[PDB]
DNA sequence: AAAAAAAA
DNA sequence: AAAAAAAA
DNA sequence: AAAAAAAA
C-alpha cells in the first residue's frame, strides 16, 4: 500500500502518515 | 436548455449508443465518454494511421490498426453499451479528418465546418473532464503503480497527450511534467489536482456541483479530490436517512486551485518558502486545518492527517 | 503645467480615445496605456510586421498580424472606451515607423522628428509604470502560473520585451532574468519590486503618492508591494469615516529600494553573507520589523508572516 | 617641500582650472582629479582615438568622441570647476601621445620626454587613489547595484581598466577579478579594499592621516573602509565640542592593508591604535552603510 | 597605509 | 521613489 | 470550480 498524504487545500504533504509524529 | 458543449455530448452519445446509453450511471457515462474520445482521436481500429512524424516502431502499430477491421455493429463496449448500426455513419460525418486544424477550417469559410470543428473540440474538452473525474474515482479504491512518492504523486492523472491537449489545467503525467520542466509562456496553466469537477451524470446534465445535492461517499470525494488527498474531506459528506448508499452534501472544501504561501523579501524583511512550516520551529502538520463552506457558513476542520485511500479501506472494514 | 512626459500622454490618450477616456479610473487609464502601448510599440493589427530575424513561426504570425483588418472607428477597447475616427491619423503621424532608431533621427537633425521620437520614448516609459502597477494591482489576487517558488517570484512582474526595455528598474520577467544572470555593464539597474510608482489617476497628473490623499487598499498596496509581500504593508493604509473601500494613506515603508545586509570581511573580522539572521542562533523570523514613514515620524512595524495576497483572502 | 608626486598634480590642477580649483573641498579635488585622470587617459571629446584592436561598437564610439567638440575654456566640470584657456597647451604639452611606451622613451634618452612620462604615471596614480577614496566616499551612503552578494562584495570598487592598471593594489572591479582568477606572477598585488587613504584634501598637501587631525565622520570612514565594512571601525572618530559634522581621529585600525588567517563571530574585536597605546574594540556585527542608514534618524 | 615592468 | 545609449 | 491559439 502506499501512506503518502499529498498536499491540498493548505494543507501540507506528507511523506508517510505513520512516522509524523 | 443546455449549452453548446454538454448538447454536442449528449446528441453524439445518443447517436453512438443509441438507447443502450444510460443516463444516471456513472460508469457507462465514463466508458461512453471513453469510447468517444477514442473515436474523436482516431485512435479505434480502421482509421486513419498516425504516420507524420511517427517512429517506425509507431508506424508498424498505426499500420496495423489500420488494417484491423472497424468495430462492427452491436459490439459490446464496457459492460452496459452497445454500438448501433449507424455509429459509422456518425463516425464518417461528426468526427474531423485526421489532421484538421481549427485555422483552415476557418479559412475555408465553411460555416457548418467551422461548427462541426468547434464542437468537436467541446467534446474533446467534455470527455477528457470525465476521464480526469473517472481516473479519480479509480484511484480512491486503486492505487496506482506508478506512484511510489511524493514526486510522482505530484503528476497525478497520468493521461495521454490528447487528455493533456483538451484539458491542460486538469490533465497531469508526463506531458505535464515535460511542460512545467520547460519554458512557461503566457498560455501556461499549473496541474490543479484538486479542481472540482462534477460527476459525470451531473457533467452532462450541467448541474453545477454544489450543497444539498444526493450522491455517493465516492463520487463526491472523486468530485473534489482523489485517493492519496488528505481524508478530512469526507467531511464534506453525510449519509442520509437510513443509511443506504447514496448521502448529501453538507459543504465543499475552500483554496481548491489558489494556494500560495511565499513571503517575498522585501522592505528590509527575509523571504519565507512556506509560510505554513516557517513557525517557530514546531513542524506538526496535524494541527492543519481546512476551511469547508457550508450553508450555514465557513468552518474550519481539523485535518484527519491519513490519505483518503486508506480512510475509505479502514472505513470498509 | 505638467511635464512633457504626462502632457504627451493625456494628449495621445485624447486624441485617441475622444470624450470616452476617462481620466479618474485607473482601470480605464489600465486599458488605454495597454492599448497607446500596443499601438507604439506596433503590435495592432494592419501594422507594420516585425520580420527583420523573426523565425518560422514568427514570421507567420506578424505577417497574418500584418494582413488582419486593423482596428476601425467606434471600435470597443476593453469596457468604456472607444475608438475615434481620429485615431488613424494620430498613429500614422505620431508612432515612429518601425526600426527608427533615436540616433538617426538625431543625425538626420530634424526637430520635429526629434521631437516625435522623444514623445514616443517618454509615452513608453509612461505606459510601461501603468502596466506595472495593474500587473501588480492584478497579482493582489490572482496569482501568476509561473510564480511557485521564491526563485521564481523573484522576477515579478513578467511582462513582455519592450515593457523591460522602456523601466529596466521596475519591469521584470525573463528579460530581468537574463540581465542579472548574465554581464552587468556600468549601466545596469536593479530589479526594484517595491518601488513606489502612484495609483495611475495619480501618475497621468503629476501627483506624487504621500500621506493624506484619499485611496483603496489594493491600490496603496499595488502601489508600494504586490500579492506576495508580506501583509504587514497593509497598516500604511487607514480607513476613513464609514468605510465605503475608500480610506488614506498614514504611511509609506521605508527601504524600499536600496536593502543590503551584508558584512565583508575586514580588519581582521570575519564575512557575514546576512546580518539579521547571524545573531546568535535565534532566527525567529517573526520578530523582524518595517520602518514606516509616518506624517509624525519613523515607526517600527512588527511583520506579519503571511503574504498580502493570502491574507486579502483570508480577510475578505 | 612637497614630493614631486603631489607636485605635478598641483601643478596640473591649477593649469587646468585656474584658481577655480579649492585645494580645501573634498568634492572638488574628486572632480579635478576625475577630469585630469580622464584627460591624461586620452577619453575628453576631441582626443585621440583607441581604434588599435577595437570592435565594431568601440571603434564607433571611438570615432564619435574623436569627432565630438572637444572642452572649451569657460566649460563647467562639476559644480566649482571652470576650465581655462591654458588648458589646451598644458594637454598638447604635458599628456603623452596616446600609445607612448616609458621603454621607448627611456631608450631614446631624452630626458624631456622621461621626466613628462613619469610625471605622467604619478598624476595617474594619484588620480586613481583619489577616484578610489571617492568611490569609498560614495559607496557609504548609496551602494553599488551590481554588488548583491559577498562574492560580488569582494571585488569593490567597480572602477575602470586604467584605474587599475594605475593602482592595482587598492583598485579592484572586473580585471582585478580577471588578475585574481588567473595565472599570477611574481609583480602580484593582492586587492586590499581597507587601505588607508588620507582624503584628498590631505593627500594633494601630502600630510599624513594621524591621530588628532580634524576631519569628518564620512571622511574618515571612506579613508579607512567603505560601506559595506563593519560599523566598529566608527569608533576611530570622536565628535569635537558641539559637533558641527566635524570631529577628530583618535585612531586607525590596524591590520588594515594585509590579513591572513591560515556568539564568537559576533564576539570577534579589532585592534585600534590610540595615543596611550593598542585596544581592542568589540565588532558591531552590521555594515557602515547600514548602520549609517539607522543612525541618520 | 617607494623604485621597476604593463583589454569586454 | 533626472539627463545619455538600447530580442526566445 | 467564456472565447481565441495549439506531440515521448
Amino acid at each position: 500500500s502506499c501512506f503518502l498524504v499529498v498536499a491540498s487545500h493548505g494543507l501540507s504533504a506528507i511523506a508517510d502518515s505513520r512516522i509524523e509524529g | 436548455e443546455l449549452p453548446r458543449n454538454l448538447e454536442v455530448f449528449n446528441e453524439a452519445c445518443g447517436h453512438v449508443f443509441g438507447s443502450s446509453f444510460n443516463r444516471e450511471d456513472n460508469s457507462v457515462i465514463s466508458d461512453a465518454a471513453a469510447f468517444l474520445f477514442k473515436m474523436h482521436t482516431h485512435s479505434l481500429d480502421g482509421q486513419e494511421a498516425k504516420v507524420l512524424r511517427a517512429s517506425e516502431k509507431k508506424r508498424e502499430r498505426e499500420n496495423a490498426k489500420k488494417s484491423r477491421k472497424a468495430p462492427e455493429a452491436g459490439m459490446r463496449v464496457g459492460r452496459s453499451l452497445i454500438l448501433t448500426s449507424r455509429w459509422t455513419e456518425y463516425c464518417a460525418t461528426c468526427v474531423p479528418a485526421l489532421g484538421s486544424k481549427m485555422k483552415v477550417i476557418k479559412a475555408s469559410g465553411d460555416a457548418a465546418m467551422i461548427q462541426m470543428m468547434k464542437d468537436h473540440n467541446s467534446l474533446l474538452r467534455v470527455c477528457v473532464r470525465i476521464e480526469v473525474w473517472k481516473a479519480r474515482y479509480v484511484s480512491l479504491v486503486a492505487l496506482d503503480e506508478r506512484i511510489q512518492t511524493l514526486e510522482d504523486a505530484q503528476w497525478f492523472p497520468y493521461l495521454s497527450g490528447d487528455s493533456y491537449r483538451a484539458c491542460p489545467g486538469l490533465v497531469g503525467g508526463y506531458f505535464a511534467k515535460k511542460a512545467a520542466a520547460g519554458e512557461r509562456g503566457k498560455n501556461y496553466k499549473k496541474l490543479n489536482q484538486t479542481a472540482i469537477i462534477p460527476p459525470p451524470r451531473f457533467l452532462i446534465i450541467g448541474h453545477r456541483l454544489q450543497i444539498g445535492d444526493q450522491v455517493t461517499l465516492r463520487e463526491l470525494l472523486a468530485s473534489i479530490a482523489w485517493g492519496l488527498c488528505d481524508g478530512v474531506l469526507a467531511e464534506c459528506w453525510s449519509p442520509s436517512q437510513g443509511d443506504g448508499s447514496i448521502g448529501v452534501v453538507v459543504g465543499l472544501p475552500l483554496q481548491a486551485t489558489g494556494s500560495c504561501f511565499l513571503v517575498v523579501a522585501s522592505h528590509g524583511l527575509s523571504a519565507i518558502a512556506d509560510s505554513r512550516i516557517e513557525g517557530t520551529g514546531n513542524t506538526n502538520l496535524l494541527e492543519e486545518c481546512i476551511a469547508i463552506q457550508k450553508q450555514d457558513g465557513v468552518i474550519k476542520c481539523k485535518r484527519s492527517g491519513k490519505s483518503l485511500y486508506h480512510c475509505l479501506k479502514e472505513t470498509a472494514g
